[PDB]
């Protein structure tokens, strides 16, 4: 236990199957993958203890961090992706779904909301029905850098008495943000309402993502044709201009950059040559990915991945690294026995050109073991001086 | 009549049929059913007189239960929870014996064809533990050499499949409805052509494909799936089939009758 | 011919000799 | 630092976790032979005295 | 007792795809009035359209306080359903532009629409509607 | 150990094909993807099994005990 | 136990530095495997051949 | 171009066993 | 591996040869060559840690040798063996090991050794403490060579499953 | 967990009849969920499995060999003239209800293994139980039923 | 201990009825009501094929927990129809269609079986 959360209390419900059973929205909180992790339980043993425990340790009424001022739960990774999968203006619902999804919200009220369509046909969109589970009363607006109150890419956020009006919901709406939604029914509604609110959009969400699916793989990863002929024509040219730089440097001829040693003037050039390479390369990736792919729909999905994740797993790893310098003569005039001595291009000094769809050269196999072999050894003494001084 | 149906062929082990006029979830519950409500026989419970085997001992219990047996005349006996008896009369279950021994000098194996039917058959088609192959040997249960040997009794019940595999007569069942995807009921994860890139279902043919170029669809429904069924072969497929239809209906009936007596 | 060079595919001859030659506690033994 | 500051104590469980989507967030889940294990006093009142001869 | 509320023929400019699949983005011009103007969503599955079509639009508050929906009671109807796509939604933002020029924008569940217009400037739209299309 | 009875993922009997899987092996000369073909496991599934099964009771067998 | 069989051990001290031999080495290559270390008070310390 | 994507040793044992 | 400069075919060989492989095999199918006897006559060299910063040495046998898939000096006098034979017993286990990220590689060598599958084979004779075995051990579809020479195939780890990457509504 | 570092445990279990299920009824043993692909960048656990897949259907056993020639371009190319999908997705159906899902999935055989962590030895509880003798203090020991 | 098996899986209520007839109290003259030791495998028909009649006008269920074998279903209808009534009218149509199936079936199968 570190901050003010991971001891908070909760009702209980007695399950079957020996194992403990808790929602995926107070993961987070308690900072615990079910990667085999273990909890603690505390049976309070009078009124007075119980009364206190449950109106000040709840979790309902700490949402809020009182540590960062924004809320520190949320909903993640399924969910989110499943959400931004039900809100888009691109798909719908027919009838039966409709009902069911009803149903499962618990608080309903009984009335089904005439659809947006009798077309020839009854169609509901996903905005409409995810309405149901917002309570009433509760306003808000995005308007980012699009959103001309006709919103072409449907970019933005706004609610009217609890019914979407138009945009895609997205972490930056139902993830922990400042102005987040959370945020606004908690502050203003009553700080237990957000329980029951959680509970409504998890359950319609999983329901309709179970009756929908969603998966990913290896095409995923693969990319074009051109595009990768592209990054590596792309990459060709950064490798000419690291040559030209060593030419001139080797020439003696230098402007020999202020404030820094020659070498080190040297060393700055090209590493931002070979950075730049790589961050090109990637989002010339990134801007030819499909619409179906599945890494693209949970990365601007929020919950998962990152731009880099994407760049490094199918165009390029990029340089490794070992404290900033790149990887130092070890063996006497060289990086590696495998090598004349002497050189500075690139992949000698240990520049992952390839990506991890290709898989390495072993010698860029052996440097990328040298980088997270830096940041484990990193991490195994921050942690316990960061435990002493936090003592 | 109603839901017509029509066989494509059949073996001694599989059907492979067609559904029509019918609706989804009856095409569906009715694959359930068959995959995990058809009351079979199977060993149940086993005492070891003597081991003397490498093999252990709950791998024995555990491999004997998994051995198809006879089930015909399922219908004729009933269950042992709901027996009038106690301790396995012969009107709710059946006993099997084995006998081994480590004979010749070279390993001897004990197959399924050796355990014998000990109790009272009385007459109906139970418990004989089916020879698939042409070599009358019937699946492989253990080895031996020369000073091992075993001796078991064995107690087989009802069952069903819900709450083991043991009772499953199912083990596989295929299902397909729209091949050629009219009813957009998916739409395919690509890259450059959905028709390049996927292969065409094997029961494209018996649907004309989709006319290219008229307007969707959208007043249809989904009919006319595609099923192929394959039994183990503790029961017939014909009877695996019929006997599901039987036990679905008997169930919905069976809440009829419980909502009309209250 | 027998003095043809080696394609890669074929040193795994000369690691099954090594290990068939040394095992791999050898220098425990040793 | 291990008896006074902190120390063991008394009526507490410890097992591994996993996810479930049909809790909502104040809930837990508890395996019934923790709730066997484990207990909490009452006092017996006008008003649950049915209750606790029953459960009794 | 439920008329119309504002009824045109509209010319479409043309159709953007509007890089989705079942919907689109229309926008027109009306015929009679040379200074309305109107943009749409279409779930263009049920409703193909193209350029140079002309299209009827049809607001219809209601069609004879409201109820849970119903499955359609296939009896004869006396309503605005005589047509061949019918959609419903809500008003949410007013916009008065060159001092004539009111413009509204309706909501439908997820779609979005667009009208200008200055003769109707009190009997147009009040809160929710229909939405009616022919042909 | 033994063959299993019954592959977990289907459900079908194996283990009375084991020998003869062998012996298809033994004196057919015969390639064992086409084996496993031509013994009839069309799914693949099922087919695992017998394709990745280790045989280790006779290893064990040839101890003497008692 | 094969893994356990082929294992080696060095002494440091009590916290020691970062570029002292927690981490990799360029000499190390060939030699010692270049994956596996147990984390936590022992990464770089406990190698494999 | 074959690409060689699984194992095969008796081909050779037979090579050589001719080639001898 | 060691390179003799001089060739009568020119330019830079190995000194090992195909007679030479194709006897080992030969040595190996008569179930007289050893690697000592491979030795004896200047084939393969041992070198400690430091004679590196004396030599060169190639990846492939063809990689400067004569004069869409995978983007890839003339004075070398070794050449290395098989550049998969850098990694280590358990890291030898994990496929594709090169087409992923390195800390996976190392938790992944971490979990390995809290597997159970068998250990030994004399375990019903053996008293122990705690023994773990489990019940069908397969061995694994996939493979690498080295698992081969670890015994891997003969005593495996685990079973394998059919998987699915979905997300299936809950757990 | 698998060979890729990818640990993880049991939620809760299915049946058939409520597992999903696809066109050949290849009913999976296991489900894991997509977002642990990414972040843990663990590619090769995707080649495995597809290469698996194909290994299976050809009988010919696969081959990992880390510094090698093998390209998942290869791998689809056998694959496909096995008859399958190029890249190992998969139309399949919710074994609810019958229905077709939307997006197809990937699917194939993996290799895993069991760890020795099982949660019988961890399961732990006291109230009220023995108690030490310097302290008088709950003893430790989970198998000393300590607190 | 008193963790459960899966006897209690599909054993109908031991001391326990097979239903139960609770009306909600949200909208006019609906029910909800309560299966147990059932599960997709009939819920799912019950609700498609009174969905399929035209004269209810709600019809959904649930299952609440996978740990456990009941399920919920909630029927609401116009005014006079009873939806005890609706209930007895699907299961009716069930029984009939599902019959018509199977002699459909063995007629099939014996006509294959060649002569
Ligand atoms: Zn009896
Ligand atoms: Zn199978």
């Amino acid at each position: 236990s570190l901050h003010k959360m991971s001891m908070m209390a909760h009702r209980v419900k007695v399950i079957p199957y020996s194992t403990f059973r808790l929602n995926l929205s107070v993961t987070s909180p308690y900072n615990a993958d079910f990667d085999g992790d273990e909890m603690n339980l505390h049976v309070p043993q009078s009124e007075e203890t119980r009364a206190e425990l449950s109106q000040l340790c709840a979790v309902p009424l700490q949402i809020v961090s009182p540590q960062s001022n924004k809320p520190c739960m949320g909903i993640v990774q399924d969910t989110l992706c499943g959400i931004r999968k039900l809100t888009l203006r691109d798909t719908f619902i027919e009838l039966d779904q409709v009902l069911n999804m009803l149903y499962w919200v618990p608080d309903w009220d009984g009335v089904i909301p005439t659809p947006a369509i009798i077309k020839p046909k009854p169609l509901w969109s996903g905005k409409q029905i995810l309405s149901v589970a917002i309570p009433n009363g509760i306003h808000l607006q995005r308007f980012d850098e699009g959103t001309t109150l006709l919103s072409p890419k449907d970019n933005g956020m706004l609610i009217i008495d609890g019914q979407i009006i138009f945009g895609v919901v997205e972490k930056k709406t139902v993830g922990s943000s400042n102005g987040g939604l959370i945020h606004v029914v908690t502050r203003e509604k009553g700080p237990q309402v957000c329980a029951k609110l959680f509970g409504n959009i998890q359950k319609v969400v999983n329901f309709w993502l179970l009756h929908n699916g969603f998966s990913t793989g290896i095409g995923d990863t693969i990319a074009d044709g051109p595009t990768m002929r592209e990054i590596t024509e792309t990459i060709a040219e950064a490798k000419k201009k690291v040559l030209d730089v060593t030419k001139e440097a080797q020439a003696n001829l230098l402007t020999a950059k202020h404030g820094m040693t020659l070498r080190e003037s040297f060393e700055d050039n090209v590493v931002r040559f070979l950075n730049e390479a790589r961050d090109k390369a990637g989002r010339l990736a990134e801007v030819n990915l499909k619409d179906l792919n599945n890494v693209k729909q949970m990365v601007m999905a929020g919950s998962k991945g990152s731009f880099i994740n994407i760049a490094q797993m199918s165009a390029c790893v990029g340089q490794q690294s070992v404290e900033g310098k790149r990887i130092a003569f070890g063996f006497v005039d060289r990086t590696l026995p495998h090598f004349s001595k002497d050189d500075y291009s690139p992949e000698s000094k240990g520049f992952v050109e390839n990506s991890y769809l290709r898989g390495l050269t072993p010698q860029e196999f052996f440097f990328h073991a040298m980088g997270g072999r830096e940041g484990l050894i990193d991490t195994a003494v921050k942690t316990a001086e960061t435990g002493y001084i936090q003592r | 009549e109603g839901p017509q149906v029509k066989i494509r062929e059949a073996s001694k082990d599989n059907v492979d049929f067609i559904l029509s006029n019918v609706d989804l979830a009856m095409a569906n519950s009715l694959r359930r059913v068959m995959i995990a409500e058809i009351p079979t026989l199977a060993i149940d419970s086993v005492e070891v007189e003597t081991n003397t085997t490498v093999l252990a001992d709950e791998f024995i219990a555990h491999r004997l239960g998994l051995i198809p047996l006879q089930s015909m005349d399922i219908e004729q006996l009933e269950y042992s929870r709901d027996c009038f008896c106690e301790d396995h009369c012969d009107k709710c279950s059946v006993v099997l014996t084995l006998q081994a021994f480590g004979e010749s000098e070279s390993t001897t194996n004990v197959y399924s064809k050796d355990l014998v039917i000990v109790s009272n058959l009385m007459g109906r088609n139970i418990g004989h533990p089916i020879i698939q192959d042409k070599e009358g040997n019937g699946v492989l249960i253990c080895k031996l050499r020369k000073g091992q040997e075993l001796k078991l009794t064995c107690v087989a019940k009802k069952g069903i499949a819900k709450e083991h595999a043991k009772w499953g007569p199912a083990a596989a069942i295929e299902f397909e409805y729209d091949p050629w995807n009219k009813l957009k009921h998916t739409d395919y994860w690509y890259e450059q052509d959905s028709a390049k890139e996927w292969p065409q279902s094997k029961n494209c043919e018996y649907e004309d494909p989709p006319n290219e170029g008229d307007p969707f669809d959208y007043k249809a429904q989904a009919d006319t799936f595609y099923m192929n069924v394959e039994s183990v072969g503790s029961i017939p497929v014909d009877q695996v089939v019929v006997r599901g239809i039987d036990t679905l209906q008997k169930k919905v009936a069976s809440i009829l009758l419980a909502l009309t007596q209250m | 011919d027998e003095s043809a060079p080696i394609t890669a595919e074929d040193s795994w001859a000369v690691i099954s000799a090594f290990f068939r030659e040394k095992g791999l506690v050898s220098q425990q033994l040793d | 630092r291990g008896n006074l500051m902190g120390k063991r104590v008394d009526f507490s469980a410890r097992t591994v976790i996993s996810g479930d989507p049909n809790l909502e967030l104040d809930q837990v889940g508890v395996p019934k032979s923790i709730a066997k294990t484990l207990t909490y006093p009452e006092v017996v009142t006008p008003y649950n005295i049915d209750r606790l001869t029953q459960l009794v | 007792m439920s008329n119309t509320l504002f009824d045109d023929i509209f010319q479409v400019s043309e159709v953007d795809p509007g890089r989705y699949n079942k919907v689109c983005r229309i926008e027109a011009a009306s015929t009679t009035q040379d200074q309305c103007k109107l943009t749409l969503d279409i779930n263009v599955e049920l409703f193909p359209v193209a350029a140079q079509d002309s299209l009827t639009v049809t607001i219809a508050s209601s069609l004879n306080a409201t109820r849970s929906w119903r499955p359609p009671q296939a009896g004869d109807r006396s309503l605005a359903d005589d047509y061949d796509y019918v959609m419903y939604g809500t008003a949410y933002k007013f916009e008065e532009v060159s001092k004539d020029l009111i413009a509204v924008y309706y909501s439908f569940g997820g779609l979005l629409m667009r009208l200008e217009g200055n003769y109707r400037n009190l009997n147009n739209l009040q809160e929710n509607a229909y939405l009616l299309i022919r042909r | 150990m033994i063959v299993p009875v019954r592959c977990f993922s289907c459900g079908k009997v194996v283990g009375d094909k084991w020998e003869s899987y062998l012996n298809l092996l033994q004196e057919d000369e015969l390639d064992e993807g086409t084996a496993l073909s031509r013994l009839g496991l069309k799914r693949y599934c099922c087919r695992r099994m017998i394709l990745t099964h280790v045989d280790l009771i006779e290893k064990f067998l040839r101890y003497n005990p008692l | 136990t094969l893994s356990h069989l082929r294992r080696t051990n060095t002494p440091i001290g009590r916290d020691g530095k970062l570029a002292k031999p927690r981490q990799l080495h360029n000499t190390h290559w060939g030699l010692v495997c270049p994956a596996e270390t147990p984390e936590g008070q022992a990464c770089g310390l406990v190698k494999n051949l | 171009t074959n690409a060689s994507p699984f194992i095969k040793r008796d081909r050779m044992r037979r090579n050589f066993l001719r080639m001898r | 591996f060691i390179v003799e400069d001089d060739e009568s075919l020119g330019h830079k060989e190995l000194k090992v040869r195909k007679g030479h492989i194709a006897k080992l095999m030969a040595t190996e199918y008569q179930d007289e060559y050893t690697w000592s006897s491979l030795l004896n006559e200047g084939l393969v060299e041992y070198i400690d840690a430091e004679e590196e910063e004396s030599i060169l040495i190639a990846m492939q046998p063809e990689d400067l040798e004569p004069a869409a898939k995978r983007i890839r000096a003339t004075t070398f006098t070794h050449c290395e063996i098989h550049p998969s034979m850098i990694l280590g017993v358990a890291a030898s286990i994990i496929p594709f090991p090169d087409h992923n990220q390195s800390p996976r590689n190392t938790y992944q060598s971490a979990m390995g050794k809290q597997a159970m599958g068998v250990f030994l084979t004399n375990y019903n004779v053996r008293m122990d403490t705690m023994a773990n075995i489990l019940y069908y051990p397969q061995k694994p579809l996939g493979t690498t060579r080295a698992m081969e020479y670890l015994k891997f195939r003969e005593l495996p780890a685990g079973q394998n499953a059919i998987v699915a990457i979905a997300c299936y509504s809950g757990y | 967990a698998s060979r890729h570092g990818q640990k993880g445990t049991i939620g809760i279990t299915y049946r058939r009849e409520d597992m999903p299920f696809t066109a050949e009824g290849i009913v999976p043993d296991l489900i894991i969920n997509p977002h642990a692909i990414p972040s843990r960048m663990t590619v090769a656990h995707l080649i495995e499995c597809l290469l698996s897949k194909v290994a299976a259907l050809s009988g010919n056993e696969g081959d990992a060999s880390p510094f090698t020639d093998i390209t998942v371009e290869g791998i689809s190319k056998l694959l496909r003239e096995h008859g399958y999908q190029s890249r190992g997705f998969e139309v399949m159906y919710n074994g609810h209800t019958g229905k077709k899902l939307m997006a197809q999935i990937f699917f194939g055989p993996t290799y895993y293994q069991r760890l020795r962590h099982m949660v019988d030895d961890k399961i732990h509880a006291r109230a009220r139980g023995p108690m030490q003798v310097l302290t008088r203090q709950p003893v430790e020991g989970r198998s000393r039923d300590g607190g | 201990m008193n963790a459960p098996d899966r006897f209690e899986l599909f054993l109908l209520g031991e001391g326990e009825s097979k239903l139960k007839i609770d009306p909600d109290t949200k909208a006019p003259n609906a029910v909800v009501i309560t299966f147990e030791k059932e599960d997709h495998t009939l819920g799912n028909l019950i609700r498609a094929e009174l969905l399929n009649d035209r004269k209810v006008l709600f019809a959904a269920y649930k299952v609440e927990h996978p740990f456990f074998a009941r399920f919920k279903l909630r029927i609401q209808t116009t005014e006079g129809y009873d939806p005890k009534d609706a209930l007895k009218n699907a299961c009716n149509s069930i029984i009939n269609k599902l019959g018509a199936l199977k002699t459909n079936f063995e007629t099939e199968w014996n006509l294959q079986t060649l002569a």
